[PDB]
């Protein structure tokens, strides 16, 4: 239904065969709690470089739990899982094969595509407005504003 | 009969299911019908054809 | 035909010889569930970069099942299977061979060729319309709208 | 002699010595039906990039049989067989060889040289027609029709 | 929450498996003391090139303790931990893996991105101000100040 902080840590640790449903050896729950903490710190530092994506942080001072819902869309779980796996691979003294790196790169590019900006720079501010715009009757001003016009806030 | 755009109505009520209709005429009559219309009812035009070499 | 979600996972498993008749190996139930979940996640992700291809997702409580219809045409089967195989081989720690990579990239190139649209630029909006267009009686446009 | 389906599968199996008429150990029919299904999907995909080559897809709802008539011309046999072999070798955990790759490339080029079209660019539609063509004033022959 | 100094050292040790539950190895208190001292010294050195980032130093001629409060936001935790791990690896005679180096580089790049300046240099100081600015009725300066 909804994405939870537990199933991301289960997509990780299974995409690299560390632990799985069919595995005869399972990882201790302390490692899952550590993975949840690592995920929270990762999404906390992602607040600056890739921007906000919709993470639901643990409001207040209470400790996070793996059963909380994160609110992320189902179309963002692959990139997050691959990045988290890349981060936690060194914990178990492993190395990433090139195919895993390629998949992670593709997922990261897909995620970064969806959050484009293209600021589309505005005019200068002293740029003249031509007589063709009829600054005498149509628009009172005769130069480009350089700021958002309003009705009562008036800067 | 539009209930969302009443501007374009051209009839008093909707033609609901089960309404009674009829056909004007006779079973197998044939005749030469008279015609009455407006200037902007139908248009006619003749396309010129191109020359051949 | 219907091309159920179960068929796609079985194709990927048969390729690379993880579970196939030729290998004299039968498929475990858990691997099928993992493959179906990975297919669901991959097709949910594919809604942005490649585009929409008409795949049908579950409603409410998902619980996707191998007997559920997929809605994909028969053409995209090979591309979807190869992409799933590439994203799933890491579960069993297997390095793909170059031939599989070439096949996958060729099928993906064909898939992206099928759904390619090239946008056409339009006039600025203040661009003049010449006197040859008869903007007196034939049209009222002294300039192109060109923005939509 | 019509080129029925399954003959292509048998050819692909023979050319890599997986199974043939002289093999003491043969392959189960499940592999053959998997091969014909793979051929069906490959043709469905080929309906996009290479083009249409007159393949006779199965109608209705019945699955493709290994004995029905494919309807392909004889000249495309090697091309289809080599492409199927390339897309099928990975099923048996095997890798191709340079000579097979060269043969497949040559056969594919021979197949592709038949579908070539090289479209011609018509007139712009605003291009004037020379006055020496002796056009008619009221028939709008002063300019090329362009398209449609 | 609070991110005490003991959180950083344990994270740094765990990330290379010096002492973690997965490795079944318990932590040595001497390693904790050395890690705390190294973190304090590294922050004191970071007070020049990366600039202040909100660290809460120990005062009163008292040695740092793990139970104390670092005073840093959780966003810098990964970068600080990776840097400290890189500066402590030589103590145990180890060699970093390329993935660890890439992760540390990415975290440091994010940290540097978060603290950009771009000072946006001012005018000269003897540069004239145009007559269109009305430098007497509306302004008292005929030249750009360009100072302080």
């Amino acid at each position: 239904t909804v994405l939870t902080k537990g199933e991301i840590v289960l997509f990780a640790l299974r995409k690299f065969a560390i632990a799985s449903n069919a595995s005869l050896t399972d990882v201790e729950p302390q490692s899952i709690e550590d993975g949840v903490n690592d995920l929270e710190d990762m999404m906390s530092e992602w607040m600056i470089n890739p921007g906000d994506i919709g993470y639901a942080f643990a409001t207040g001072d209470e400790q996070p739990l793996p059963d909380d819902e994160s609110g992320l869309p189902r179309k963002y779980k692959h990139a997050v899982g691959y990045q988290l796996l890349l981060r936690m691979l060194s914990d178990y003294s492993l190395e990433p094969t090139p195919q895993v790196l390629s998949n992670a790169q593709r997922s990261y590019d897909a995620l970064m595509t969806d959050t484009l900006v293209v600021p589309s720079m505005r005019r200068r501010g002293d740029f003249p407005v031509g007589q063709g715009n009829k600054y005498d009757v149509f628009t009172s001003d005769r130069y480009y504003p350089g700021d958002l016009p309003l009705i009562d806030g008036d800067i | 009969y539009d209930t969302t755009n009443p501007q374009y109505n051209s009839v008093s009520r909707q033609v609901e299911a089960g309404d009674a209709v009829s056909v004007v005429g006779t079973a197998s009559q044939t005749m030469k019908p008279n015609l009455f219309y407006n200037k902007f009812f139908c248009g006619l035009g003749s396309i010129p054809l191109p020359k051949l070499h």
